[PDB]
């Protein structure tokens, strides 16, 4: 019934100001009964709750946060968002956007949003953007495996799809590991049939949206 | 301001068992208390709101109860679906404030991990690094220790590892083992062998490839 | 300075009305497992912390009002009036409200739905030809979508206006999905009005009213409304705590700043 899709930098200089939007799909932000929520959970941390907005106006704040956010909705867009002055390291998160619905039989007001989109990162650093370089896995009793690699980037995350999201069954994406470089890495895997390896295609895609980077690698035998 | 402890941190049950959950507030909040589920990579979905009531699309083996300073998650026979990290709420008063979690994990038989190794591309050698891959699939438990030897040296320190949340469906893990060489070092040495213990593989297995060959 | 209690409520000389499951809010409404206190009174109604409501999802926007005003007039008297509700279907049910095995609805509340394919507009109006002031307890439907809406009622936005010759409310519904209360993202909001003898109760709506099936009798006194866990026990004493009774030879006490009866002075 609606649709909850966040955006927004990657990656914030500290002390500088972090800009989020979520774009809503399914309903309009100017209904009278639903509010727009921000939470965040910072890496291996709880979830923290941001704030709340209502179209007529009415906003609550995390008194944590209240003197350096703010949160609006766009109506024209179709779109809400969120602005948090001055960051530092502790403002490293997942940010999630999220829809209520006013019901003070059961809650209190913008206290229990219910329909939340899948969150962004966002790392508040000094270091500056870099893609990926991606490097085939190439493949070796019925069973083969392959994947691709995709090495020193910044921030997190990469995406990877395999032949543009139609091979899915059987892939692994493995969490991103930190280099002692200050640089990310991870590799995607799938398993497929060895009397595959000599005649079908399979390519993955690896997408880097802060570097702007999109990469094809394409897998077979030494 | 209201702090909620949620308890235990951390459990695991086999599949078709009763999982219990337990959140405590530090005040009396009536029944102004939800619970949330989150999935590796999916958006937070409300399970239970207002204490008890069961959200569309969620399976009746989930009920929540209890009020005032006790509430309950149950989750009545466990599936490898359940796979999560639950979260109580309340909506008592601002901020709303939420449990610091608890990581249901799927106890499940042995399976042994399938071993592969990729040698570094010849692409990424041009870059002064080789970096030689150690692939662990759908195995159970999570320990799977890999071991590094290259012309039957171990190695150590120059290798790092990246384990996947616990499988949706068959609850099982996989694992991705990197060792980093550059290439000078790479080329001046000639076996190199993932070497994997685990508790599905009566004896250690050794996956290997021989540089330029 | 009175500092203990027996930490129990004696039942007299005062009319306690132990609530048990219920609160008063939802033994006014009907909530079928609050039924049992049809027409009950009480110098004191006591209200338990286990108390949970298991009918429509619904909220009241002057809650404490009307349990404040309905606490003082100690009685749940209520006489069924004969509204005549042409062109729409009568006692409409939901799986939130179940009586026995089959849907059900607040016995005092009627939600009138369409009939056929329409929907009138109802103007319906109940003369108080008595001599005491008539509580009307009556509510607004709001269909979680606007396919919910229009199936209901026809209309594509309800209204509800209720008035006498002294007061006029109007409530628009406010249409869409709230989180499940036994299953539904609908809701009802719980509104009042009183009529004062020689005065008239209209009701005019095309949508989305719950209607009210009569009037509870109005009275003035020294009833009232508490808090408490405190199990109730046979024995006397005139002032009563939410601990407990307490004795009252003494001019303070200390164990509570809620009381009701002759009590010592909180200090
Ligand atoms: C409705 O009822 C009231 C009271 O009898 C009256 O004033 C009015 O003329 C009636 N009709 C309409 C459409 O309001």
């Amino acid at each position: 019934q609606v649709q909850l899709e966040e955006s927004g930098p990657g990656l914030v200089k500290p002390s500088e100001t972090l800009s989020l939007t979520c774009s809503v799909s399914g309903v309009s932000v100017t209904s009278d009964i639903y509010y727009w929520t921000w939470i965040r959970q910072p890496p291996g941390k709880g979830l923290e709750w941001i704030g709340y907005i209502f179209y007529n106006g009415d906003t609550n704040y995390n008194p944590s946060l209240k003197s350096r956010v703010t949160m609006s909705i766009d109506t024209s867009k179709n779109e809400f968002s969120l602005r948090l002055t001055s960051v530092t390291a502790a403002d490293t998160a997942v940010y999630f956007c999220a829809r209520g619905t006013e019901d003070l039989g059961y809650c209190s007001s913008g206290s229990c949003p219910n329909h939340w989109g899948q969150g962004t990162l966002v790392t508040v650093s000094s270091a500056s953007t870099k893609g990926p370089s991606v490097f085939p896995l190439a493949p070796s009793g019925g069973t083969a495996a392959l994947g691709c690699l995709v090495k020193d980037y910044f921030p997190e995350p990469v995406t990877v799809s395999w032949n543009s999201g139609a091979l899915t069954s059987g892939v692994h994406t493995f969490p991103a590991v930190l280099q002692s470089s200050g640089l990310y890495s991870l590799s995607s895997v799938v398993t497929v049939p060895s009397s595959s390896l000599g005649t079908q295609t399979y390519i993955c895609n690896v997408n880097h949206k802060p570097s702007n980077t999109k990469v094809d690698k394409r897998v077979e035998p030494k | 301001d209201i702090v909620m402890t949620q308890s235990p941190s951390s459990l695991s049950a086999s599949i078709g068992d009763r999982v219990t959950i337990t959140c405590r507030p530090s005040q009396n909040i009536r029944s102004f208390l939800n619970w949330f589920q989150h999935k590796p990579g999916k958006a937070p979905k409300l399970l239970i709101y207002a204490a008890s009531n069961l959200q569309s699309g969620v399976p009746s083996r989930f009920s929540g109860s209890g009020s005032g300073t006790e509430f309950t998650l149950t989750i009545r026979s466990l599936q490898p679906e359940d796979f999560a990290t639950y979260y109580c709420q309340q909506s008592y008063n601002t901020p709303p404030t939420f449990g610091q979690g608890t990581k249901v994990e799927i106890k499940r038989t042995v399976a042994a991990p399938s071993v592969f190794i990729f040698p570094p591309s010849d692409e990424q050698l041009k870059s002064g690094t080789a970096s030689v891959v150690c692939l662990l699939n759908n195995f159970y438990p999570r320990e799977a220790k890999v071991q590094w030897k290259v012309d039957n040296a171990l190695q150590s320190g120059n290798s790092q590892e990246s384990v996947t949340e616990q499988d949706s469906k068959d609850s099982t893990y996989s694992l991705s083992s990197t060792l980093t060489l550059s290439k000078a070092d790479y080329e001046k040495h000639k076996v190199y062998a993932c070497e994997v213990t685990h508790q599905g593989l009566s004896s250690p297995v050794t996956k290997s490839f021989n540089r330029g060959e | 300075v009175q500092s203990s209690s027996t930490g129990k409520i004696c039942n007299n000389p005062h009319r306690i009305l132990d609530g048990i499951d219920c609160t008063l809010i939802d033994a006014l409404l009907g909530d079928p497992h609050c039924d049992v206190f049809q027409n009950e009174t009480w110098d004191l109604f006591v209200e338990r912390s286990k108390a949970f409501s298991n009918c429509y999802p619904y909220d009241v926007p002057d809650y404490a009002s009307l349990r404040s005003l309905v606490a003082s007039s100690g009685t749940l008297e209520f006489i069924t009036e004969g509204f005549t509700w042409t062109g729409v279907t009568q006692n409409g049910g939901s799986n939130a409200c179940k009586r026995g095995p089959g849907s059900g609805f607040f016995s005092r509340l009627n939600w009138l739905t369409k009939s056929g394919s329409t929907y009138p507009v109802l103007n319906v109006t109940m003369p108080n030809n008595d001599n005491f002031d008539k509580l009307y307890i009556w509510g607004v439907h709001h269909p979680s979508t606007n396919q919910e809406q229009t199936s209901l009622y026809v209309q594509a936005s309800g209204r509800v206006t209720v008035s006498t010759r002294r007061s006029q409310q109007t409530i628009i519904p406010n249409i869409g999905s709230r989180p499940w209360v036994r299953g539904l993202s609908s809701r009802i909001s719980i509104y009042w009005t009183i009529v004062k003898p020689g005065d008239v109760l209209v009701i005019n709506s095309n949508g989305n009213l719950i209607a009210p099936r009569g009037y509870f009798k109005m009275r003035t006194g020294k009833s009232s409304i508490m808090r408490s866990d405190a199990p109730i026990d046979t024995c006397i004493s005139e002032c009563i705590t939410p601990n407990g009774s307490i004795p009252n030879d003494k001019p303070f006490q200390n164990v509570n700043k809620i009381t009701y009866g002759a009590c010592p002075k909180y200090v």
